[PDB]
């Protein structure tokens, strides 16, 4: 909580000095050049719980964590089974963007 | 007569397998492994494989390498410009299914997605005596073919 | 300057006592008192050369990059002559989320220093070009994978991704896989692209700990 | 040699230089005048009689009678070191019981994520899988997963000649992965014998 | 090896003890030239050298 | 300034079939032949709402389908 | 567009996913002739939605090489040794489909096997093997428009009683009737062309008066796809013929302009001495195996076949029971396939 | 470093060893010292243009003094090459370099700043300082 | 009232297509010629792009060592180096000096074989056969070290973060010490073949060429810069390993033509012999990676006998150690030029950016520049004297 006293440091500071030119709602959507069905998807914002399996805070929001903890999540949708050898197969494009990065 | 037709038909297997003129689409990692395939330490015209630049004196094309969705489309233009034998070996796991690649944008998972393969060649790169291997196996499924029998009793 | 071969034996230094120490520590008070304008912050950390010497870091806004550039270039003290890369870092927890990256090589200092310009999707950065030729494909492919525009190139062209392709795939909301997928077809005999299948669908691993700390 | 002539270039633009001025002389790599009569016969000798040709011939020519290096591929086989890594093996200990003790850790270390395994309790009690299957057109040959395995239940084999005519045989399952252990348990053995030493 | 029993690692922590400081520069204050060519040879006699480093870092 | 960076894509667009980049095959799967099959194509106006084609289709509305 | 399902028992358990290649679609099929020119874009339409297509085919290797390609890893199965007069080999093919589609057929004769046999005796007792089953649920053959059993021609006969025979066995049964087919591997304009081009004189039969209804194999395709997708098309026979009504002579001279060739190479061979010249070549085919210099065009049946409108009854099933447009084929893309060869701008 | 040249030539000549190396390709010209005190006292005019109190002016005027000094003390051309680690030839060009930037240096004015002007610098401590010793 | 003059046009924009007497890989350039004379040249790449940046972003930092293998399939090693010492350098790992002394060796024995295939195959693109297949049997003898290392001929992926994967097995040391008595002989009689070769000579010789300002300009390294006159190599300039005790001597040549690179090419061949030869007679005694278990595998009996060492093993071969926040660029001395990598990190145990910068990417936009005014037979010399792997080019 008192500072990261490291990279961060300049992380931050970089942050603090610049910032982005706003833009109407939506814009920047088209600019990305995805297609438009994209952003049908719905969005969960969220910070995960803590596991009930372990004591540590650190993916909690707490004064200890210095990590980005809040994730965009899109609905989940149809998953079946490869009929050859059972693994599962999808068709969502945005499966684990959301999660992982 | 049946056995006459069978003596031609084996004849014809012999002079199709033994004389393999492969073309190389050598995208990546696999056409140096094959480039050493074909050097002295491994005599391929020894076994009558030669290369061929050109497809439309080529019998058999070997995809060694990553395949792209940039690429897919000259792929199967080489493929079609070749004449009706056409045998194709797929080398490497790129090949193979797309491999190390797979889960990306601009890799196609496998080039049996774009032209039907007749034998699989597995390795990261495979070494060469299991190429040498796979090409064995397409000459053993060129000896198998009876297509003169066939014409024969058709 | 260009550093040719001048001695013939016994060039067994790296380079000289005063050239290291003008580079090793008053590299970046140096460039910010002389040009101070153009600088807005500096990083000494790591370095680019090896592991135990410190390389600085400068970031600058995008109005002032290719005057900052041409003075590292040809500034008699400075001699930055060679454009290794241009890069693109996509933060989307910022506002401003793309950092382009410049990393120099000074032959004559035998030093290295990167300079950062912070910009955001709708806003250009001026092209380095003329002072140095190998920016052009360089900023060609950061507008390829990143989106970043950049104003008075000669021609700003995609180099890496398929024809057609209009989605930037290094930005951190594309996804893995990309939307499409390609495959040929037998009844139109034409190689063609569809939305994306997967036999197996990729598998993320959460590996992160509770008890960590270095993450920031 | 490296010293080269005038006349001999491959850019018309400098053929020009070289024809039309003499800064050719000033430069040390070139070759000078000959400044004598008898330097003009050796060098038009040397030209018209392509001497350095023939040089180029005898070594070459020597190709014809030297030891030819060549092997015969199905008859003589390349030497293969024990580390080499090949087809995948599941293993079995000496009185039959399966090595693999589902930890996962080969199937979370998988660079290319050709590893998918799903376990379960047996009967007995034990800590076994229920499938392991692992995909040989993505698999990479890195040995990555033979490093992770605690209990040396995954190797790479030794066998290089495991081409197919299908795509779906090279989608290997718990069964075959079996028996491609049991067809190769000495070989295996011994090069982890021998592997044991290093590390 | 000396590590076989004696097991420190915080002293031997080089991955977690690395830390950033912070400065402030101003445009007022001049440059110190004389450091930068007071330590300048004048003649090919004063040159001074900078070996290349040998090794790189180990713990031994 | 979004304009702009859509204006000098479709101009990326334009000059890659302009310039040869792009093939035949690549226009006539990408512009000639989608508005072909739409000018060809013949289909019953359903009576039921789109709620309820929906509903008979698929669980998940926003999974794309193939081959429609 | 909304997805229509196949219309198969128990299809809505098992289906699963967008239906594209990689998607579980419910239908497994056994196409008899899938090597064939219409039988490979069938297994393309069934395979492309993520259903399993077993191919029996007779050993060729190179022939079958296209299917493989046309699904994904298990779809296409391909069985090696296809044999018409084998029962056992029948009954194993069809043992997990749950749809059939019969495309056999020859457009001439050999010694090993006649008309007889692959137009009436295959489909009897392919007929009586699906039947035996109950698992088949949809069987689909595959005839020409103008085959009837008062016809002169025996191909188009035999290919009517077999049609009888099958609708006797399988009453839910649907007998699809395409007219000439168009497509890169046709055997209609690739047949003209040759004719045209690399022989002598081209022979055509009376003066072209003889009207066809020539269609895409595009649309032939997907009117399989959707009599597969209805449950109420079962039972019905349907002639698909093409948009276009056009004489022999104008396809002819279509091609004589998309081509450019110099002049009419078309001859008048009248019939009456086609019946004449092809009587003793056709005993000659029964006698002797299959030879490239000479066959289909050159037969006595041809003949019979091209004296005669092979056009839809106006009281009849078609495309628009479908709800398919078809594709003209003297424009377009169907087009293109003669018009790469000469366009007089070409070469 | 060796030369790559079967040939045989003599290296401590100083004049096949620019011919060696390219020289010529960077100036034609012989680049004597005299033409490096020029190029020295015209970049010393050129920068009058930037104000007086700047402070790239100042670093220009001193480096441009301790070359002129370096030339003052070695009267041997070699001896001045060996000090300032260059040939002459693109010692002299290096202060053509720097002239080439005086107009884009006018155009911005990078030394107008204004008197609260703070640049922010981070600097990084190695744990290997710590660690072994205090 | 002077008159005007006018001047000509240049057409014939052909398609130079994926053509295999020229550097490997598939290469698609598009070239306007005046007659037969070039005007502009065009590269097309993104033939060979994989995504391999990105794809690196969502593996762990052991787990995305094989892609620097494969992004070059010609220069294995000095490929993974670059990123392993990207990787020690944010980690603050010390490496023993046998590790340090083995990539030395490995990265010299990779150099060889990259000169000897690009001088074989550009040798080959000229029209002369031989020299390429007596050159194979030198890279097998080569490969065979390569496979008794790592167990693969290529894709090794033996440097790892603080040291090698596994121990030099024993008998080696004696098998590379023969094979290099013999490489020089080798070498001469492959040189007698090329140099000094009139053919050879007239197509090489002035053509290509590049002066030192036009190769600091667009960015080029290695031979490019040492084959015009400029006294830089990184193994000297910025060392990175224990290459700075080696003793060996920069090539250098002025011209900047075709003709000198290849020499430089050949004497790059035997001072890295002479480097393989003092590590050979240098090579320490000890540990081959680091001592630290919190960031390298403990070795197996440890693990199957300590708790601690269990516990390490679980954790860096399931979750991988976690880089503190920072970035950092190291380059290396690749064969082809400067390879360097670019790695930001956020603390994960995933990279959050890896740029690779690659060494052929610069040449490459330098052929148009390079290429102008020459032939259609020129076009495969300039080609084969900038060596550009496409795999390299399109990461
Ligand atoms: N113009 C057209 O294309 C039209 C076609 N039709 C009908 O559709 C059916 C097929 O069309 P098409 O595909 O053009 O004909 P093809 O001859 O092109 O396809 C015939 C298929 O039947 C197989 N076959 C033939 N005889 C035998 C046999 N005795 N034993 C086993 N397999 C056999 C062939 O295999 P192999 O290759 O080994 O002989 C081939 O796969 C025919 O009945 C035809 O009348 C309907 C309207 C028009
Ligand atoms: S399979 Fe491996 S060796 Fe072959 S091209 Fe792909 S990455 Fe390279
Ligand atoms: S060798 Fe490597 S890629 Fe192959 S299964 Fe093992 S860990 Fe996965
Ligand atoms: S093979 Fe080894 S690493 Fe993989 S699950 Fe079994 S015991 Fe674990």
């Amino acid at each position: 909580a008192t500072a990261p006293q490291d990279f961060s440091l300049a992380m931050k500071k970089a942050d603090e000095i610049y910032s982005g030119k706003t833009v109407k709602a939506g814009d920047i959507g088209f600019s990305a050049g995805v297609p438009l069905e994209t952003y049908n998807r719905k969005v969960r914002i969220f910070c995960p719980a803590k596991a009930a399996s372990q004591s540590g805070l650190g993916r909690t929001l707490h004064p200890s964590s210095k990590a980005p903890q809040w994730k965009i999540v899109f609905e989940n949708l149809s998953k079946w089974e490869n009929p050859l050898m059972g693994w599962t197969s999808t068709a969502d494009p945005l499966e684990n963007v959301g999660r992982s990065t | 007569a049946d056995f006459i037709v069978s003596k031609v038909d084996t004849v014809v297997n012999w002079a199709r397998a033994g004389s393999m003129w492969p073309m190389t689409f050598g995208l990546a990692c696999c056409a140096v492994e094959m480039m050493h395939a074909g050097a002295s330490r491994y005599d391929l015209d020894r076994f009558g494989i030669i290369f061929r630049p050109s497809p439309r004196q080529s019998d058999v094309m070997i995809v060694a390498g990553t395949l792209t969705n940039k690429m897919a489309p000259a792929l199967r233009k080489v493929y079609d410009q070749m004449p009706e034998p056409k045998w194709v070996v797929s080398m490497g796991s790129c090949a193979n299914g797309g491999g190390y690649y797979h889960y990306s944008y601009s890799v196609v998972r496998g080039c049996d997605r774009v032209v039907p393969v007749d034998v699989y060649v597995p390795g990261c790169p495979p070494t060469a005596e299991g190429l040498l291997y796979g090409l064995l196996q397409l000459q053993k499924k060129i000896y198998r073919s009876k297509n003169t029998q066939l014409w024969w009793n058709k | 300057s260009y550093c040719y071969a001048r001695k013939m034996t016994d060039k067994d230094y790296i380079a000289y006592d005063n050239i290291k120490n003008f580079g090793d520590n008053y590299l970046t008070d140096y460039i910010i008192k002389t040009v101070p304008k153009y600088v807005t912050m500096a990083v000494n950390g790591p370095a680019q050369s090896s592991v135990l010497y410190q390389e600085p870091t400068i970031y600058t806004t995008p109005e002032h990059i290719y005057a900052l550039c041409a003075f590292l270039r040809d500034h008699v003290n400075l001699q930055y002559k060679t454009l290794i890369d241009i890069t693109a870092v996509d933060y989307p927890e910022r506002s401003a989320r793309f950092e382009v990256v410049y990393h120099l090589l000074s032959p004559r200092l035998n030093n290295r220093i990167r300079i950062k310009v912070v910009v955001d999707e709708v806003t250009s950065v001026p092209s380095v070009s003329r002072i140095w030729n190998a920016a052009n494909w360089f900023e060609r492919e950061t507008w390829d994978m990143f989106g970043v525009f950049f104003s008075n190139h000669p021609d700003l062209r995609r180099v890496l991704t398929d024809y057609g392709f209009t989605g930037h795939p290094l930005r951190k909301d594309f996804p893995l896989t990309g939307y499409t997928e390609v495959r040929y077809d037998y009844g139109k005999k034409r190689v063609i692209s569809e939305p994306l299948e997967l036999t197996q669908e990729f598998r993320y691993f959460d590996f992160s700990s509770p008890w960590d700390t270095l993450s920031r | 040699g490296t010293e080269r002539r005038p006349g001999q270039s491959g850019a018309w633009k400098q053929v020009d230089k070289q024809r039309y001025s003499s800064e050719w002389e000033q430069d040390p790599t070139f070759k000078q005048v000959p400044k004598n009569v008898s330097e003009v016969l050796d060098d038009s000798v040397s030209v018209l009689f392509l001497t350095d040709i023939v040089r180029g011939m005898m070594y070459s020519a020597s190709g014809f009678f030297d030891d030819k290096v060549t092997i015969l591929y199905p008859f003589e086989k390349g030497a293969v070191s024990p580390r080499f890594r090949g087809e995948h093996a599941l293993r079995r200990y000496p009185t039959g019981e399966e090595r693999c003790i589902s930890c996962k850790l080969c199937e979370a270390i998988c660079p290319a994520q050709a590893i998918t395994i799903e376990a379960e309790e047996r009967e007995d009690g034990s800590r076994k899988t229920t499938r392991y299957d692992i995909d040989m057109t993505k698999c990479i040959y890195c040995g990555f997963c033979q490093e992770a395995c605690p209990v040396d239940a995954i190797v790479e084999g030794p066998n290089f000649e495991f081409s197919t005519e299908t795509r779906e045989e090279l989608l290997y399952d718990k069964q075959k992965l079996l028996e491609n252990g049991d067809k190769w348990e000495q070989e295996i053995a011994a090069n982890l014998r021998t592997e044991s030493l290093y590390r | 090896p000396k590590l076989v029993y004696d097991i420190k690692y915080f002293a031997r922590d080089y991955r977690r003890n690395n830390s950033y400081t912070v400065r402030s520069v101003d445009s007022k204050t001049p440059f110190d030239y004389s450091k930068v060519f007071g330590s300048a040879p004048l003649k090919p006699a004063d040159v001074k050298t900078v070996r290349i480093p040998e090794v790189m870092p180990h713990r031994g | 300034r979004v304009t702009d960076l859509l204006i000098f894509k479709g101009r990326e667009e334009l000059e890659t079939y302009l310039f040869m980049y792009k093939q035949r095959h690549h226009a006539i799967t990408e512009y000639i032949e989608p508005y072909q099959i739409k000018k060809l194509l013949i289909e019953r106006k359903s009576s039921n709402s789109a709620f309820l084609d929906s509903f008979y289709e698929k669980a998940y509305p926003l999974v794309h389908s193939k081959y429609a | 567009s909304t997805l229509k399902p196949f219309d198969l028992n128990a299809n809505n358990a098992v289906r699963n996913g967008p239906g594209g290649r990689s998607s579980i679609g419910g239908v497994v099929a056994t196409v008899f002739g899938a090597n064939g020119f219409i039988g490979s874009y069938v297994v393309n339409e069934i395979s492309k939605r993520g259903n399993q297509v077993v191919c029996p085919y007779r050993c060729n290797e190179n022939k079958v090489q296209p299917l493989k390609q046309m699904g994904d890893l298990g779809q296409v199965v391909l069985l090696p040794e296809f044999d018409i007069h084998d029962d056992e080999y029948i009954r194993r093919a069809i043992s997990r489909s749950n749809v059939v589609i019969n495309c056999v057929g020859i457009r001439q004769e050999t010694k090993n096997y006649s008309y007889k046999d692959v137009h009436v005796d295959f489909p009897t007792r392919l007929a009586k093997i699906v039947a035996e089953s109950g698992k088949v649920e949809r069987f689909i053959q595959v005839s020409e428009m103008g085959a009837d059993v008062s016809h002169a021609s025996r191909r188009l006969q035999t290919k009517a009683v077999g049609d009888e025979a099958i609708m006797k066995y399988i009453p839910d049964a649907t007998i699809i009737r395409p007219g000439n087919v168009v497509g890169i591997e046709d055997y209609f304009y690739n047949n003209l062309i040759f004719q045209l081009s690399y022989t002598i004189v081209a022979p055509v039969i009376n003066n072209g008066a003889n009207k066809v209804q020539p269609t895409y194999i595009l649309d032939v395709a997907d009117a399989v796809v959707k009599i597969l997708k209805d449950k109420k098309t079962s039972g019905k026979t349907y002639y698909l013929g093409g948009p276009e009504t056009l004489t022999m002579r104008q396809i002819y001279d279509h091609l004589i302009d998309t081509l450019r060739l110099s002049n009419d190479d078309t001859v008048n061979l009248r019939y009456e001495l086609a019946k004449m010249l092809y009587k003793p070549l056709d005993t000659l085919r029964t006698k002797l195996p299959e030879f490239p210099f000479l066959g289909f065009m050159m037969s006595s049946d041809y003949a019979e076949e091209q004296v005669a409108d092979s056009v839809a009854p106006a009281g009849s099933l078609g495309y628009k029971d479908l709800s398919i447009s078809p594709a003209k084929v003297t424009e377009g893309l169907a087009i293109e396939g003669v018009r790469f060869i000469r366009v007089g701008g070409y070469d | 470093f060796k030369a790559v040249a079967d040939v045989e030539i003599d290296f401590s000549n100083r004049a096949v060893l620019k011919k060696y190396v390219g020289v010529d390709h960077l100036s034609k010209e012989q680049g004597t010292k005299a033409k490096f005190i020029v190029s020295l006292n015209s970049l010393l005019e050129a920068v009058k243009s930037v104000p007086e109190t700047a402070e790239y002016r100042k670093a220009i005027e001193a480096t441009c003094q301790y070359r002129l000094k370096v030339c003052g003390e070695n009267n041997s051309d070699a001896a001045i090459e060996e000090v300032l680690d260059a040939h002459l030839e693109e010692l002299i060009a290096e202060s053509k370099e720097e002239l080439r930037i005086l107009p884009v240096l006018l155009e911005s004015k990078p030394w107008d700043v204004p008197a609260d002007y703070s640049a922010p610098v981070f600097d990084y401590v190695d744990a290997s300082t710590i660690l072994d010793k205090k | 009232m002077k008159p005007l003059t006018p001047s000509k046009v240049s057409n014939f924009t052909i398609n130079f297509g994926p053509q295999h007497p020229a550097a490997h890989g598939v290469l698609r350039l598009v070239l306007e010629m005046d007659g037969e004379i070039i005007k502009r040249a065009d590269p097309h790449i993104g033939l060979l792009h994989r995504g391999t940046e990105k794809l690196l972003e969502y593996k762990t930092y052991n787990q995305g060592i094989p892609y620097f293998d494969r992004l070059d399939y010609v220069s294995m090693m000095c490929m993974e180096h670059s990123y392993v010492l990207a990787i020690e350098q944010l980690l603050n790992v010390a490496v023993p000096l046998r590790g340090q002394y083995i990539r030395v060796l490995f990265s010299e024995i990779t150099r060889i074989m990259n000169h000897i295939l690009a001088i074989t195959c550009h040798s080959m693109d000229v029209g002369a056969l031989t020299p390429f297949l007596w050159a194979f049997e030198e890279r097998e003898k080569l490969f065979e070290f390569y496979e008794r290392v790592s167990g693969a001929r290529m894709h090794a992926a033996y440097f790892r973060v603080g040291g090698v994967a596994q121990d030099l097995p024993i008998g080696l040391l004696r098998d590379i010490y023969d094979w290099s008595r013999q490489f020089a002989s080798r070498v001469d009689e492959m040189e007698e073949l090329l140099t000094g070769n009139r053919i050879w000579k007239e197509r090489t010789i002035d053509v290509g060429l590049v002066t030192a300002q036009q190769a600091w300009d667009w960015g080029c390294s290695g031979p490019i810069l040492r084959g015009s006159g400029i006294d830089w190599d990184l193994r000297k300039n910025q060392p990175y390993d224990v290459y700075g005790r080696m003793d060996f001597n920069v090539p250098i040549a002025g011209h900047g033509d075709c003709y000198d690179r290849y020499l430089v090419r050949v004497q790059e061949m035997r001072e890295s012999l002479r480097i393989i030869y003092q590590c050979l007679n240098e090579m320490p005694d000890g540990l081959y990676k680091t001592p630290d278990q919190k960031v390298s595998p403990p070795s197996r009996g440890q693990m199957k006998q300590s708790m601690e060492s269990l516990i390490h093993h679980f954790k860096l071969f399931s979750e991988g150690y976690h880089v503190p926040a920072g970035e950092t660029y190291r380059a290396v001395e690749a064969p082809k030029g400067e390879f360097g990598v670019y790695l930001v990190s956020r603390g994960g145990n995933r990279p959050y950016r890896c740029k690779i910068r690659s060494p052929g990417y610069a040449h490459l936009q330098m052929l148009d520049m390079v290429a102008k005014g020459a032939m259609l037979a020129d076009v495969v010399t300039i080609i084969g004297t900038l060596d550009v792997v496409f795999g390299e080019i399109d990461r």
